[PDB]
């Protein structure tokens, strides 16, 4: 089939590769369960205004990514960086949530790149941001006359002056309160502080397994190592950045890493 | 000498491509794999196997 | 006055082990042959820059130093920063207090945190608002200066703060040799023993052989 003939003279002709397959799946955590306060991320009584949006860090806790996701109430859901059904399964070194009030007409200056009188003097967005943004008009919770409200790098809280406040009636379209939030996803290469609802699992060694420590993936023999991790050090690497050993985020071990042995096929014929 | 340190240099810029972006969002593939839905995961391995 | 920091201040980059490699990096560092500023702790405590993450410094066989006042202007007006070591425990804290005109020792605001021959090199950096101070507790011996010799430093913290701060105090246990140095971004080449330990690193925006190197 691949020298495209019916005669094969005699020779040694290399036909495919053989790549031993992986047996199963090892899954490894940090036990831990705390849930993050998204109620009052989404529940606040009282959101902040464009030029003082709050900005209050989560950690150490995990995330139900699908109790929000299937919130009709909000107006807009869209994720740059990453798919949001996988938000579920990623998890990575930090979150940070950001919530204010803006009007209907604002909606679209927040996005990675986009300006506008919001997005650039009150509000920068990030250019390499890996997030999102949700939102929500706040018709019957904002706007009663609701003039408290104001507007003048990224993320800088700058606190005849710019100072103008917002004229919000409850009979406007594109003139509505909106309230918006939005979340900031840095996939550094670091000991991961949250992680979404994934369940730990045991550990198998000497045999080709799909590893997942912390995030970090890929398929070797999880054989264990005497490489002196110095308590300070998460990973190991090599010559050309393989990494090389980890240690279990569930319970401190170092272990070694070698991908399990591949090799092209060669018939004799 | 020069001949192997010729190829081992070769050898090892060629595996150090590896870790480069070429444009990606990342290069690490299982990332891109992992973190985008197909309609744009396609454009960024498309870069990278480019 | 000033003073010759020979090979000072080599520290960790980043929490990933590596084995005999000699890996370049280009992060924030103390330049080789530099002036840090000896000052005279003798029976002194000006307000000094933190421009870009300030590698401190000290010697001191009693920690008279025993307060780190970070900010930008020091005075409860914005959120200012504060370390204090009493004699068990570091404690951290962000909240707006009134200080006195002279930061001493006897012998809205959201956040807090608890936890000669000392040797005791830094580097208090900011980056993200993930202000960071490496450290090493370190038995060596001079009274001079700062000697010869090469040692790395590990990390030891890392606080997401975010606090806009420009210039900073340290605080004394007033009733002593202890430098500031500062730090801009060189690039290096570190080199790893087979322990896993940095043993020798090599700046090379200092000099010709050394961007040979």
């Amino acid at each position: 089939c691949t020298l495209k003939s019916f005669t094969v003279e005699k020779g040694i002709y290399q036909t495919s590769n053989f790549r031993v397959q992986p047996t199963e799946s090892i899954v490894r955590f940090p036990n831990i369960t705390n849930l993050c306060p998204f109620g009052e991320v989404f529940n606040a009584t009282r959101f902040a205004s464009v030029y003082a949006w709050n900005r209050k860090r989560i950690s150490n806790c995990v995330a139900d990514y699908s109790v929000l996701y299937n919130s009709a109430s909000f107006s807009t859901f869209k994720c740059y960086g990453v798919s949001p059904t996988k938000l579920n399964d990623l998890c990575f070194t930090n979150v940070y949530a950001d919530s204010f009030v803006i009007r209907g007409d604002e909606v679209r200056q927040i996005a990675p790149g986009q300006t506008g009188k919001i997005a650039d003097y009150n509000y920068k967005l990030p250019d390499d941001f890996t997030g999102c943004v949700i939102a929500w008009n706040s018709n019957n919770l904002d706007s009663k006359g609701n003039y408290n409200y104001l507007y003048r790098k990224p993320f800088e809280r700058d606190i005849y002056f710019p100072l103008q406040s917002y004229g919000f009636q409850p009979t406007n379209v594109g003139y509505q309160p909106y309230r918006v939030v939005v979340l900031s996803f840095e996939l550094l290469h670091a000991p991961a502080t949250v992680c979404g609802p994934k369940k730990s699992t045991n550990l198998v060694k000497n045999k080709c397994v799909n590893f997942n420590f912390n995030g970090l993936t890929g398929t070797g023999v999880l054989t264990e190592s005497n490489k002196k991790f110095l308590p300070f050090q998460q990973f190991g690497r090599d010559i050309a950045d393989t990494t090389d050993a980890v240690r279990d985020p569930q319970t401190l071990e170092i272990l070694d890493i070698t991908p399990c042995s591949f090799g092209g096929v060669s018939v004799i014929t | 000498q020069d001949v192997v340190n010729q190829n081992a240099q070769a050898l090892n810029t060629l595996v150090k491509q590896l870790s480069s972006n070429f444009g990606a969002i990342s290069s690490v593939l299982n990332d891109i794999l992992s973190r985008l839905d197909p309609p744009e995961a396609e454009v960024q391995i498309d870069r990278l196997i480019t | 006055a000033y003073t010759n920091s020979f090979t000072r201040g080599v520290y960790y980059p980043d929490k990933v082990f590596r084995s005999s490699v000699l890996h370049s990096t280009q992060d924030l560092f103390l330049p080789f042959f530099s002036n840090v500023t000896w000052f005279h702790a003798i029976h002194d405590n000006p307000v000094l820059p933190f421009n870009d993450g300030v590698y401190f410094a000290s010697t001191e066989k009693s920690n008279i130093i025993r307060g780190w006042i970070f900010g930008t202007t020091l005075d409860s007006k914005t959120q200012s920063l504060l370390i204090v070591n009493n004699a068990t425990n570091v404690v951290i804290k962000v909240c707006e207090f009134q200080f006195c005109n002279d930061p001493f020792l006897g012998v809205n605001c959201t956040f807090e945190y608890v936890s000669f021959k000392n040797l005791r090199e830094f580097v208090f950096k900011n980056i993200d608002g993930y202000f960071k101070i490496y450290s090493k507790h370190t038995p060596i011996n001079l009274v001079r200066d700062l000697p010869q010799g090469f040692s790395a430093l590990e990390p030891l913290v890392d606080l997401p703060i975010g606090i806009n701060i420009t210039r900073f105090q340290t605080l004394l246990a007033l009733h002593a040799a202890y430098y500031v140095g500062y730090l801009q971004p060189r690039t290096f080449l570190l080199k790893y023993n087979e322990n896993g330990t940095i043993t020798d690193a090599v700046d090379c925006a200092l000099d010709p052989l050394s961007e040979t190197k």
